[PDB]
Order: structure tokens, then C-alpha cells, then sequence
């Protein structure tokens, strides 16, 4: 299962 | 703190140098120190403080499994508790950061719908990463604050946002993560994401094309775990 | 130091486990303190070291290039300059641990060629890595330094190791590499890999299949850079 | 030009 990846930004 | 004598703008724009870099603990301890100067963050410095800290202990998760694995496939010397151990507490700490910002001041000033539903959003994640190494007397109580800090995010959430906003999206992923990975409610998962799903795809219409570009991608996270649990 | 009361059997161990975890910081504080045990190092334990600190100076190597590219667009605030400069100085202070740990004394308690190649080459990358950050008044000792190092290496592996000895390969792309980047001197660099993969194409009839297998790895290493540099 | 990768052991 994938969370957020949100890593980027 | 060890920030303390640098100016605010110049913590911003190192943070975002080290992002550049690859530089995610320098990021994260240049955000700590960018919250601490005590003005609320925008909506940039909000992804600044959340990518740099999901990226550290997003690896620390990852060695903690590792770990993890080799542990209990050894309980079929003690170092490879002792090291998981050592993981473990500095991953905790990072979590305790993090909440530690959140709740000294972050959450409290923050009066804006999407500035607070980011801000709980986030609460919520690093309770679940406690909960995901917690084992003992505090394993329910900790479990109980994450599903707290969603739900009172997916309730503002609800009433101020537009279904395919991308916070809105985000946030009812992760709680759809929660539900299936840490309070064994897979139906409640599967659920959520249909509705957040389908809510959001009615709602594409009202949108720019960059404005769809950014609800779909996350649809499309929400549509992955659907394929995985069904 | 930190690890002294740490047994050097579980700094081993946990040095292993922490490559599995992909934490590679943790795992250059192991084998550092692995060494400060006083006794000599295996031929795996000298690889663990240097994978270590390999790949925890490799990622300070890639920030400190990607800060310095930046650095240089805007001179066509200090703040990139004062990044670049903490980047910096942690690197230099990561290369001099290495160069003290087998200045003190992994090099002096080294006599079998495989164990003082090693060494010999790894103070050569260090000071190499040192001299891609010099400017001031001793980036010619630095460069010098790698030099010297290298030089006593190449000597040592051509009179006591086979031509396809996976460390007299990886010494010569190297020190090829430093006669490159290093030296301004492609004309050496060149001459030197295609000498060394010449004389190691002609005694790979002497190896079995899995001394072949490591050779031509290294091999095919020194060709790439051969391509790339005519 | 690429030195020994040497990352993994
Ligand atoms: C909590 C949260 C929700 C949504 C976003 C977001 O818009 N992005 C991060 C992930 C990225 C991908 N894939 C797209 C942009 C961030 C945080
Ligand atoms: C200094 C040095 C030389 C050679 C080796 C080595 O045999 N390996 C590391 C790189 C890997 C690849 N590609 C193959 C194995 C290590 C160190
Ligand atoms: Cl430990
Ligand atoms: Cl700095």
C-alpha cells in the first residue's frame, strides 16, 4: 500500500 | 536552537539547496529551525518542512524493516536487536521532532482550512510511523492519536475543501493506509478510497488543465491501492 | 572512542547489517571503530571499511557538486557559498578520518601486498577527494599526496600481483582516473588504462571462471573510460 | 570518467 510519496518539492 | 542565529529566509533557502542536494537531514534541521523563528509557514515552506522530514525517516522506515526482517528471521548474539533497537529510538526521535513542531506551534495558529488540514494530515503520518515500531503499553494510545489527528483533518477537510483538492486527496490516502496497514480495518481502506475516488472524478470537470493534472495524479495513487486490496 | 566498548566481532556484524540497511554512515562509525580495536583487518573487513566510507563520501561528493554548480551560475547572497562551505568542510572532515585511520596505523601493520595495495589506494582516493575541493595554498601537497600514494601502490601491486588482480585493476582505473580529472594529464590517464587492460586481457587464460568473472569486471571498467576519453 | 564504484560489499 502507497502513501504520499511526497519526497519531491 | 542550533539555527538560531541564522536568518529565517536564509534557513528557507538553504532547505531548499539541500533538497537539490539530496541533503534531507540538513533540509529538515534548516525547516526545524525556520518553524522556530515562530511566524507561520506558506504553503512553499509547508512542502519544504514536510518533504525534508518524510524523506529522513522515510529511510529510516526503510532500515527499520530491513532490520526487521533479519530479526525475526533470526527468531525462528544480540546485535541485530540491539541495532534494530538503535534504528528504532532514532526514529522515534525524528517522529518526536516532528510532532514536537506541530504541537509548539504550528497546529495552533494555523486557522486557514488548508494550512490545518496540512498540519493535521501530518500529525497523523507521524503518529502512524510510531505506530508502526510500537509494541507495548502505548502501542492503542498511540494508534488512537493518529486516527485523531486524521479525523479531524478529513472533517475540515470535508467542509472547506473541494473533493479533488490535492491536501484533501493526500490526506484520505494516508488514512486509507491507516486504516488497512495499522488498525486492521481493510474494509474501511478500501472504502474510503472508492469514495475519495469517486467524488474527486465527478469534481474534475470545475478544474484548469494543471489544476487536473495535480487532483489525477494523486486519483491515481488512490486507483493503485484499490488494485492491491481488491 | 564511541565504540570502544562495543566488541569488535559486533561492530563487524553490525557493519554488515547496516550495508544490508543501506545505512552507510552508521556503517563507517562500525568498521571506525573496528579498526580502533588495534588489530589487523581481513580481506573482508577491509572491504566493509572501504565500501563504508566509499559511499559516505560519494554522496557528500555529489552535493558538494551539484552546490558548486550553482554556486558558479550566480557568479555570472552567501548563502550558497556558506552551504557549499559546510558541505565542504564535512567531506574534508570524513577524508581525514579516513587518511588518520590508516595513517594510525593500517598502513604501517600492513605487509602482505594484497593488504598494503589496499591501503595505499584508498589514501590516494582520499587525497584525491581532497584535492576536488582544493584551492588554497596546498592543493599541489594535496595532489602530491595522491601522487605519492598511488605511485608506492602501483609499484608494489606490478611486482606482487598478476596483472588480473581485481585491486591492481581497480588501483589503475583509479590512479587513471586521477591523472585525468586530477592531474591534467589525459595523455597518462589513457596510457595507463590501456596498458593495464592489455596486460590483463593476455593472462586471463590463467583464472577460473569466477576470477574471469571478477577480472573482466574491472576490465570492462577501464575500457568504458577508454570510450569516453577517445 | 568513472572511478571503482565500489559501493557495494
Ligand atoms: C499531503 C500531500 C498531498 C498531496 C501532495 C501533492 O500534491 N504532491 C506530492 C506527491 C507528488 C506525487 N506523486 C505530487 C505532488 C503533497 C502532500
Ligand atoms: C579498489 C578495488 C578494486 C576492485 C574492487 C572489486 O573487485 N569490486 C568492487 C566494484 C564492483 C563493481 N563493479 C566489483 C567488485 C574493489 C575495490
Ligand atoms: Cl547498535
Ligand atoms: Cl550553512
Amino acid at each position: 500500500a502507497g502513501s504520499i510519496p511526497g519526497r519531491r518539492s | 536552537g542550533a539555527m538560531g542565529s541564522m536568518e529565517r529566509a536564509s534557513l528557507i533557502q538553504k532547505a531548499k539547496l539541500a533538497e537539490q542536494a539530496e541533503r534531507y537531514e540538513d533540509m529538515a534541521a534548516f525547516m526545524k529551525g525556520a518553524v522556530e523563528k515562530g511566524e507561520e509557514l506558506s504553503c512553499e515552506e509547508r512542502n519544504l518542512l514536510s518533504v525534508a522530514y518524510k524523506n529522513v525517516v522515510g529511510g529510516q522506515r526503510a532500515a527499520w524493516r530491513v532490520l526487521s526482517s533479519i530479526e525475526q528471521k533470526s527468531n525462528e548474539g544480540p546485535e541485530v536487536r540491539e541495532y534494530r533497537e538503535k534504528v528504532e529510538t532514532e526514529l522515534q526521535g525524528v517522529c518526536d521532532t516532528v510532532l514536537g513542531l506541530l504541537d509548539s506551534h504550528l497546529i495552533k495558529e494555523a486557522g486557514d482550512a488548508e494550512s490545518r488540514v496540512f498540519y493535521l494530515k501530518m500529525k497523523g503520518d507521524y503518529y502512524r510511523y510510531l505506530a508502526e515500531v510500537a509494541t507495548g503499553d502505548d502501542k492503542k494510545r498511540i494508534i488512537d492519536s493518529a486516527r485523531s489527528a486524521y479525523q479531524e483533518a478529513m472533517d475540515i477537510s470535508k467542509k472547506e475543501m473541494p473533493p479533488t483538492n490535492p491536501i484533501r486527496l493526500g490526506l484520505a490516502l494516508n488514512f486509507s493506509v491507516f486504516h488497512y496497514e495499522i488498525a486492521n480495518s481493510p474494509e474501511e481502506a478500501i472504502s474510503l478510497a472508492k469514495t475519495t475516488f469517486d467524488e474527486a472524478m465527478a469534481d474534475l470537470h470545475t478544474l484548469s488543465e494543471d489544476s487536473y493534472k495535480d487532483s489525477t495524479l494523486i486519483m491515481q495513487l488512490l486507483r493503485d491501492n484499490l488494485t492491491l486490496w481488491t
